């Protein structure tokens, strides 16, 4: 099976980013035996929600979702109203909404706005954690933008030296869209991954946060470069490449070219 | 700081927020972000009441020299229109710095910012 | 449970929506997935049928340099396709890159007239815009009304380097000397996987109403029409680019911490009027 997921992984990659779920909730049905795998390894539109007790809205994913219910980060509490929903040691639930205040922080410090959380779950010699971003530009725009963010980290403690190995894995999702009657619709969506290791040292002045803060602050900077690289910068000259506006002056050397080199192959080989 | 509460006027339209900060004495010509000026969100977004204001005031309708470019332009990717109008009312010429004949020609193709050339 | 019926739909849509110079790629994914060839083979034919259709791939007759398009308007619906330029009936081989067997056919010679001078005409427009794309028009009665289907296509595949594009264009124009209509719909699809997956779908539909006059003259006008349409689609769609890079994404994050220097976590973490 190990293979299909592979392949689950290679057709999202494929298919139109701008039919994530619908595609993702078809794949699934494909395979119902990779729809956790699916439900953690694929990506998609990140979701808001809203806590009424809190009134704060709260971003959904696979690592603050219990079956059919998500945890928020502000209450710790399930929107379902479940039952025994998984939640983080006592000890970790406080890391966690340090975590939150401090990334709220700098959501408003690049972001300048948009919403943000962070879950974070123990694991066998250290803890993990995901860091979300949602930012949605102007809505009075007639060009409309959305920004996710989605950053998964993985620490791992030292029994001596306090210090730990950090793997980051951010995967920022840009979209652009646009209504215009002179372009009618088009769509600009997408998402780059990158991934990065590193080990820090933990202290009082540089600690588990901190460190991790650095880690996604310097991948979202060089992500953001290379979005606007890639977006404004590859696909725009792959279209220009397709079509042009001006006459392109015909050029008979090519083909005239090419008919040589063939009738070679055609005519021989090797 | 505050640098949100200072741009973000200029964008819901806080004109009372914005005339706090140039009731000190004329400071409308600083870089708003980084390389931008309080000309730019307003126009393109300053409920048309925000742009005749800090504009009135300085002159940041030509200042801009690193942008290749003016405000004017802003508002007509914008559709609003509605300042380009009362705009031009004080000079702001028609291509001061200009790519050349694109203002309005190879802007777009409403009458609303063709309203001119032809 | 999602009966087999299901799943093969399911298959059917993501193989026919596989991005341009990825069809392969999509359909061995989903033959892994599917793990059961025995369906794949159910919707496997009329899978690639409508996808290389759908996608107007430009087919090579065995010797016939008229890469001519491979569309719905050409599908004969016995297995073979249609071809207006060199008018000779080719059986393409979906599987295959190949679709030889050909079979002479004797156009009825009566929708012709237009067709031919659009084609050509319309032969021009393409090798003037369009670096490596084809064209093949479409003279063909529908419901009795007569009707100039005119098929642009234009891709640039380079996986090697994680990225293809492909343009598409179809041109309807019924018939009515009284005036000339007109419809179309333009298309454009670009995919760049290289640790991520970023694809620009976009797609535009007029609808103008022309004069039909004489044989090479309404040719001409309609080259024009597709010409001045085109280029005004393609105008906008550089725009949009340069507004989405120089508002829209600079309105989502941000280059640097307003404070204009790498965060300080240090003073995040606590920096509240501590001591």
């Amino acid at each position: 099976s190990d293979q299909q997921l592979d392949c689950a992984l290679d057709l999202m990659r494929r298919l139109p980013p701008q039919q994530i779920e619908k595609n993702l909730s078809d794949l699934i049905d494909l395979v119902p035996s990779l729809c956790e795998d699916l439900l953690s390894s694929v990506d998609q539109p990140l979701k808001i929600a809203r806590d009424k007790v809190v009134g704060k809205d709260y971003l959904l994913c696979d690592y603050n979702r219990d079956g059919d219910s998500y945890r928020s980060p502000w209450s710790n509490k399930y929107d379902p109203p479940l039952e025994d929903g998984a939640m983080p040691s006592a000890r970790l639930r406080k890391l966690e909404v340090e975590a939150n205040n401090a990334f709220d922080q700098y959501r408003d410090l690049y972001f300048e706005g948009g919403v943000s959380s962070v879950y974070l779950w123990d694991l066998d010699h250290g803890f993990a954690g995901v860091i979300l971003i949602k930012k949605a530009g102007d809505g009075s725009k007639k060009i409309k933008g959305c920004w996710d963010s989605i950053h998964v980290v993985e620490v791992q403690e030292k029994s001596s030296g306090r210090t730990a190995h950090y793997k980051l894995t951010s995967t920022v999702m840009l979209w652009l869209q646009t209504n215009k009657t002179g372009s009618g619709t088009m769509n600009l969506g997408g998402s780059l991954t990158r991934q990065m290791e590193k080990d820090e040292t933990v202290s009082d002045s540089s600690p588990h946060i901190a460190n991790i803060g650095r880690l996604v602050e310097d991948m979202e900077n060089k992500i953001r470069s290379t979005l606007n690289e890639i977006y404004f910068g590859k696909t725009k000259d792959i279209v220009n490449g397709l079509r042009s506006i001006d006459a392109i002056p015909d050029n008979q050397k090519y083909k005239q070219l090419q008919r040589e080199l063939s009738q070679v192959l055609t005519q021989r080989q090797i | 700081m505050c640098d949100k509460e200072f741009m973000w006027a200029l964008k819901n339209g806080d004109l009372d927020e914005v005339k706090d900060y140039v009731a000190k004495g004329e400071d409308v010509n600083r870089t708003l972000e980084g390389g931008r000026k309080p000309l730019h969100y307003a126009a393109d977004c300053g409920q048309l009441e925000i742009l005749e204001f800090l504009l009135l005031k300085g002159a940041d309708i030509n200042a801009p020299d690193k942008h290749h470019i003016t405000p004017l332009l802003s508002a007509v990717y914008e559709g609003h229109v509605s300042c380009v109008k009362l705009l031009l009312s004080k000079g702001a010429d028609k291509t001061v710095k200009g790519p050349d004949g694109l203002t309005a020609l190879e802007a777009t193709d409403n009458q609303a910012i063709k309203a001119l050339l032809q | 449970r999602v009966s087999d019926e299901e799943k093969v739909r399911i298959a059917a849509k993501f193989i026919t929506h596989a991005p341009p110079g990825e069809f392969n790629e999509v359909f061995n994914d989903v033959r892994l997935l599917l793990n059961n060839d025995n369906l794949l083979r159910e919707g496997a034919a009329h899978a690639f049928a409508q996808y290389n259709m759908d996608q107007f791939t430009p087919v090579k007759i065995e010797g016939y340099d008229d890469q001519v398009l491979i569309t719905e308007h050409g599908d004969l619906g016995n297995g073979r396709f249609l071809d207006p330029r060199n008018k000779i009936s080719f059986k393409f081989d979906h599987l295959r890159k190949e679709a030889s067997d050909p079979q002479p056919e004797d156009t009825e010679s009566a929708l012709k007239q237009w067709r031919d001078a659009c084609d050509s005409a319309l032969r021009a427009y393409v090798k003037d815009h369009y670096p490596n794309g084809f064209c093949t028009v479409y003279g063909k009665s529908i419901d009795g009304q007569q009707t100039i289907i005119a098929c642009i296509e234009s891709h640039q595949f380079q996986p090697k380097n994680f990225w293809n594009g492909r343009w598409r264009s179809e041109w309807k124009f019924t018939i009515t000397p009284p005036t000339a209509q007109v419809a179309a719909v333009l298309k454009i699809q670009v995919h760049y996987y290289e640790d991520g997956n970023v694809q620009l779908v976009s797609h535009k539909d007029i609808q103008d109403s022309v004069q039909v006059s004489s044989d090479v003259q309404t040719a001409k006008e309609f080259i024009k029409i597709i010409e001045n349409a085109e280029n005004e689609y393609q105008t906008a769609i550089s725009e949009n680019y340069q507004t989405m890079s120089d508002t829209t994404f600079k309105a989502l994050r941000r280059q640097l911490p307003v404070t204009r220097t790498k965060i300080d976590w240090n003073k995040i973490l606590s920096y509240k009027i501590g001591k």
